[PDB]
RNA sequence: GGAACUUUACCAGAUCCGGACAGGAUGAGGAUUGACAGAUUGAGUGUUCUUUCUCGAUUCCCUGAAUGGUGGUGCAUGGCCGCUUAUGGUCGGUGGAGUGAUUUGUUUGGUUGAUUCCGUCAACGGACGAGAUCCAAGCUGCCCAGUAGAAUUCAGAAUUGCCCAUAGGAUAGCAUUCGGGAAUUCUUCUCUGCGGGAUUCCUUUGUAUGCACAAGGUGAAAUUUUGGGCAACAGCAGGUCUGUGAUGCUCCUCAAUGUUCUGGGCGACACGCGCACUACAAUGUCAGUGAGAACAAGAACGAACCUACUUGAUCAAAAGAGUGGGGAAACCCCGGAAUCACAUAGACCCACUUGGGACCGAGGAUUGCAAUUAUUGGUCGCGCAACGAGGAAUGUCUCGUAGGCGCAGCUCAUCAAACUGUGCCGAUUACGUCCCU
């Protein structure tokens, strides 16, 4: 009954731990405005690529 | 706090040296004769060129100043 | 359900960095300097820049055909859908991206920091830049890291005209004693056309017309 | 699990002959899916991993790694490898190396 | 008779206005009636997040905005001239779409 | 970094191999995989066992290896960030001085936020930084509207003139209105890509050559226009190996520091400190009425996401249910925010009081796989908990600013006393100095 048990709680998909960087897998400091699904240090460091520009 | 920096300075004496017949005591003809006659991508950088232009022909008329050779 | 305006940048964004990223690790070795997608109901096209062209295409365009097999599965484009294409830089010195990498490969041959680095400068100069900056920092002569910087001709680095004539490269290239960082930064020089270079004179200096 | 059915291997294997890469998502849950000759199949990414791991230990694919997603290439040897193992035609070719 | 809609909208404000221009230019050649160009209100994306990876110092934030441009032009053609006009090199990140009113 | 599980790195247990590959042992006469029932167990968990099946060469065992790790070391590193350091700073070439370290340039006078300028000059020339550039506000031009509006013309419908309230003061006029229908006409208001506009420009004073300054004018705007962003060279053993498939070297590696699953913990206190929120009331608290923002967000044949309307309702709230709309200038939405206003002829009348709302009791509903006030709303109780303006000390701030007030986004299945933005009401004081730092 191991392979029903093995990774039972993640195949729920809710809270913190279902969602993850599509960059780096990193589950900690996500954003998810627009549906970006980027950490933010990922997102400084791929803002520019993504479209947006550091002004004000 | 309205100090005219070197580019500015550099700027309008080479325009009152090159253009000296065109210029006159007002801002606004020496305004229309400097965006005409020269190139920069600032427009306020422009109208303060225009504004010491505007100084040095005013200088010019009360006798020689430093930095201006003409014939 | 369709997506809304927003969401549709978004994705379009988020697409192009993604696939930056892949074609910088997967063409490191070859002089990757950019990519440039079009898009159109017909097809999508992708323009690869590179410096080792040959390289990136491969035999009979075998490179070039796994790489865009690669982009089909991994975006899944219908077939007939995602066309690639690779063009060579019009001047090599200029790309800071492909010499990051030239002095990545010849920091890779043991070569020393100062003359690899002497070397990159020399070359970005005689292409024509305004100016050049190497920078070189980690573990170089012993356990104690130091920052050694190149420089030549003029940099500018305030304002934001820099980030329009000035392109900047960096990577980490590993050794054997951990990391090294490899930064490159040229000054591009006027060209009227805005293929290389921003094409508009510099924000702080004035030209006088000389009169008829 | 990584208990690998023969036929999902086998099915891995002509698809990655077909075409010459195969590119699959870095989750411990989840499905791939390929296409072959027309219609679909469905293998866990788990046993996609754990084939292409067995493959890359030994030399016969190239790895490629960027956002949470594999790409495997099979070079000469794997070419070679994958025909002897599927017992192709000495003039099966992958797409990528096909005109 | 029908009214014909292009929504245009990029990111790039340089290339939306030369594609509106363009199509502008090529629906004026094929003498047909024209409501707009509209410049419909730009919308800004803001992301401001903290500039330090890990939490140490002064905590200071970067400000990073996507700003999208959208223009609409009427044609009172049928389908096919519009398809006609649209018919050419579009600038790159520029999404041009078509939409009958009714 | 607002942690119920996950996250999670910690604790008590139990699983899996996610030890690739290579060399040997066994092995279709079956290497192995997965399990019914009983029992072992926290586990109607083949974890292991009994007893029976089922797969099929994928795997097991055993040696070297390998892999993964929010393991260590940030005093081995990369990248990034903070700080020195908000100020005006920095460095070559050639020349000059010196045996040299070094120095001059780059000092001095006035001016400027400014190593900003003028002047002088053993320097002359250059390079950065400052300035310029960039982004938002304010004024404005061309464009432009069937996702913004307006005005007129026909309609249709409503009030309609002896009227003066419980007494109804003061405050303009001497035919009007109806976002529950058409028709033209137009761009004042809204939308915006590129432009214009401000510069010490004009006039006086003191400076008195210049560089400037102060008052005033012109003006939407009068001095870095206002607010931001960017920001040199040197360093710090400053932070991060808990962002990454960034990493050297080291530690663990099958009863694992890998990975899952179960249950706890990160939240425990008669304790101390930092940052908030709510208050101590009458310039108020309650009940009513009025007029009225701005940034924003909305879902993955349909289905998530956000909403309006209706209903529930022949009788509390919170709910629960339908029918629609919205991919977002289109629906929400004429965005009825709270500060606020009210000649409401309302209650309270200086008290720990109708101030305060801590703590706690009982019903009920909702999110979620899982919730005993430690999810979170709502109802009635409790309020007899301090608290009546706060010692020594101490923070921030000069104009649409402080303060006050809400709103949105972000976290987010559920939960803002937080942060990031937004608009609303809107001052006192100074326009100085080097006393303190
Ligand atoms: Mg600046
Ligand atoms: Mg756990
Ligand atoms: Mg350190
Ligand atoms: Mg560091
Ligand atoms: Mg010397
Ligand atoms: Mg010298
Ligand atoms: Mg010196
Ligand atoms: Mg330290
Ligand atoms: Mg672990
Ligand atoms: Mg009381
Ligand atoms: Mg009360
Ligand atoms: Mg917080
Ligand atoms: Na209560």
């Amino acid at each position: 009954g191991h392979l029903d048990q093995w990774r039972s709680r993640q195949k729920i998909g809710m809270g913190k731990g279902a969602r993850c960087c599509v960059i780096c897998s990193n589950q900690k400091a996500l954003i998810r405005k627009y549906e970006l699904n980027v950490c933010r240090q990922c997102f400084r460091e791929n803002a520019e690529h993504i479209g947006f520009t550091k002004l004000r | 706090g309205k100090i005219r920096t070197k580019t500015v300075k550099r700027a309008s004496r080479q325009v009152v040296e090159k253009y000296y017949s065109k210029l006159n005591f007002d801002f606004y003809q020496n305004k229309r004769v400097i965006m005409d006659v020269t190139i920069a991508e600032s427009k306020k950088l422009k109208n303060k060129i225009a504004g010491y232009t505007t100084h040095i022909m005013k200088r010019l008329a009360r006798g020689p100043v430093r930095g201006i050779s003409l014939k | 359900g369709p997506l809304s305006k927003k969401r549709m940048i978004i994705r379009d964004g988020v697409f192009y960095a993604e696939l930056f990223e892949f074609l910088k690790r997967e063409l490191a070795e070859e002089g990757f300097s950019g990519v440039s997608y079009h898009v159109t109901t017909l097809r999508t096209e992708i323009v690869i820049k590179a410096t080792k062209t040959r390289e990136v295409l491969g035999v009979n365009g075998r490179r070039i055909r796994e790489l865009t097999a690669c982009i089909q599965q991994r975006f899944n484009y219908k077939e007939g859908k995602l066309q690639l294409y690779v063009e060579r830089v019009e001047v090599r010195g200029l790309s800071a991206m492909a010499q990051v990498e030239s002095l990545r490969f010849k920091l890779l041959s043991n070569l020393q920091v100062r003359r690899a680095a002497m070397g990159i400068i020399r070359y970005v100069m005689e292409s024509g830049a305004k100016g050049c900056e190497v920078t070189v920092g980690g573990k170089i002569k012993g356990q104690r890291a130091k920052s050694m910087t190149f420089r030549d001709g003029y940099m500018i680095k305030s304002g934001t005209a820099h980030k329009s004539f000035v392109d900047s490269a960096c990577r980490h290239c590993y050794m054997r004693a951990g990391c090294i960082g490899v930064k490159v930064k040229i000054m591009l020089p006027g060209d009227s056309t805005g293929r290389n270079g921003p094409s508009e004179p510099l924000p702080d200096v004035i030209t006088v017309i000389e009169p008829k | 699990s990584t208990y690998v059915p023969k036929p999902s291997r086998d099915n891995v294997y002509r698809f990655f002959f077909t075409e010459g890469v195969i590119a699959c998502k870095k989750d411990r849950m989840g499905t791939w899916t390929g296409t072959l000759g027309g219609n679909t199949f469905t293998v866990p990414c788990i046993q996609v991993m754990q084939l292409m791991r067995s493959l890359k230990s030994r030399n016969l694919i190239k790895e490629q790694y960027a956002w949470r997603h594999y790409y495997w290439t099979l070079n000469d040897e794997g070419i070679a490898y994958m025909r002897s193992y599927l017992h192709l035609a000495p003039s099966a070719m992958p797409n990528t190396q096909k005109p | 008779g029908q009214t014909v809609r292009l929504t245009i909208t990029s990111r790039n404000a340089k290339a939306v206005e030369s594609v509106t221009s363009q199509l502008l230019t090529r629906a004026r050649d094929e003498k047909v009636t024209i409501h707009g160009p509209v410049r419909l209100p730009t919308r800004t994306l803001k992301i401001t997040t903290r500039k330090t990876p890990c939490g140490n110092g002064t905590n200071t934030w970067d400000t990073f905005e996507l700003k999208i441009y959208k223009r609409i032009i009427d044609l009172h053609a049928p389908t096919e001239q519009v398809k006609k006009i649209t018919s050419f090199t579009m600038e790159s990140g520029v999404d041009v779409s078509i939409t009958i009113l009714d």
